[PDB]
């Protein structure tokens, strides 16, 4: 539980027709976190004192 | 730098990051603002027409406050918290009592005033949506959600709940709350915020929904050509540059009560104003040194309140307890008028 | 500010 794993923005692609490369600047976009919400993770950190 | 928009700061702002904002109803004279924080408190300021803020009262949960709302008469403030309970807070007496209990944190709280009933609706990570009369310890009604509740909104006779795993459900509220439609969600990533908008006759007619991938969906309940009338649009992104685009999370969405235009606030530390009928971007703020965690309007739409707070978008390592949180006020009535 | 078209998906 918590955000023990380092934050690392996932890479992706979007269109703007030409594709462009993107970085997902939100931790829960990661595969290690994709099944939880921001608030869910933060509470888990607070309850463990990982501030 | 902390306040790039040169907007008004609410004096005596919360000690920890702000999770929710809420303005008093029009049945109250003047304007009163409520904010819950991650320091477990609920606070109330009186905003004055000159712009000065006066702290009026504060209550306490045993865990972070995730949502707050008012009662139609403006006498009671309802609070929802990670301590798995929700409270009714009588301002005049400054006392607060428990009115709801869940098995997980309580993410959302709303007041339903129907012609024939009144109750508090709570949506929780225990996957339930419950309704309370504020007198009984037993909930009046309990409905099961498809997964954990992430955000919700209510404008009688309609309610919208969004959950983990793209769960999206509309509720009809006339007489008794009931499930109206389970929507195949227009968004493909985590739901985060939802706000209901009304048609030209003040009738709730659809909602706006924000995900973590810099996208908001416009969803009409019953339009004539849903393929063209419903749409998503990109927001809270970076950019003339070939460097990858940075995509931030949509943290709050609120509609201006008279103009029908909308505001979104994002983990990118900006707010943007939008016209969803013209499909245009009216304004984007400058960047703040931390995310904008929440926003809302006052009753007549003459105060736009937004909260500068970390939102855990990058996890625990980027939290600075050292760094201060703010609530900013902006008169954006003219800024949000269409055309 | 400067009204601009939205980036509709």
């Amino acid at each position: 539980t918590g955000t023990t794993i380092k934050f690392n923005p996932p890479t992706g692609t979007d269109t703007m027709s030409t594709n462009i490369s993107t970085k997902h600047q939100c931790i829960t976009a990661m595969k290690e976190y994709e099944s939880k919400s921001l608030e869910e993770l933060r509470l888990e950190d607070y309850q463990a004192n990982r501030k | 730098n902390h306040n790039p928009m040169k907007d008004i700061e609410v004096t005596s702002s919360p000690d920890d990051s702000i999770g929710c904002l809420s303005f008093s109803p029009p049945t109250l004279p003047g304007n009163f603002l409520i904010a819950g924080s991650w320091a477990n408190d609920v606070r109330c300021w009186e905003v004055q027409d000159s712009g000065q803020t006066i702290p009026k009262a504060q209550q306490m949960h045993t865990g972070p406050v995730l949502d707050v709302c008012w009662s139609d008469d403006g006498s009671k403030v309802f609070t929802a918290s990670c301590d798995k309970t929700a409270k009714m807070w009588d301002l005049s007496s400054n006392q607060a009592i428990q009115i709801a209990q869940h098995d997980a944190p309580v993410k959302t709280i709303h007041w339903i005033k129907a012609p024939n009933y009144s109750c508090v609706m709570t949506g929780s990570w225990d996957k339930t949506l419950k309704f309370w009369d504020t007198r009984s310890s037993n909930p009046m009604m309990v409905l099961q959600l498809p997964e954990r509740c992430y955000c919700a909104d209510v404008i009688y006779p309609m309610a919208v709940v969004a959950t983990a795993e793209r769960g999206l459900i509309v509720y009809q509220l006339e007489n008794q709350p009931s499930e109206f439609r389970r929507i195949e969600s227009p968004l493909k990533h985590q739901h985060r915020c939802v706000a209901i908008f009304k048609d030209k006759q003040n009738k709730p007619t659809g909602f706006a929904l924000g995900s973590i991938e810099g996208r908001v969906a416009i969803h009409y309940i019953n339009p004539p050509n849903p393929a063209k009338d419903n749409f998503t649009f990109k927001c809270h992104r970076s950019n003339n540059t070939s460097a990858p685009q940075d995509i931030y999370a949509v943290n709050g969405i609120a509609f201006h009560p008279v103009h029908g235009t909308l505001a979104t606030v994002g983990s990118d530390g900006r707010f943007s104003f939008w016209d969803k009928d013209a499909r245009t971007k009216l304004k984007t703020s400058e960047q703040l040194d931390q995310p904008i965690s929440a926003c809302c309007f006052n009753h007549n739409g003459n105060i736009f309140a937004y909260a500068s707070s970390y939102d855990w978008s990058k996890g625990h390592e980027f939290y600075n307890p050292q760094k201060k949180n703010y609530i900013f006020l902006r008169n954006a009535a003219e800024e949000l008028k269409p055309r | 500010d400067e009204e601009q078209p939205m980036e509709i998906d």
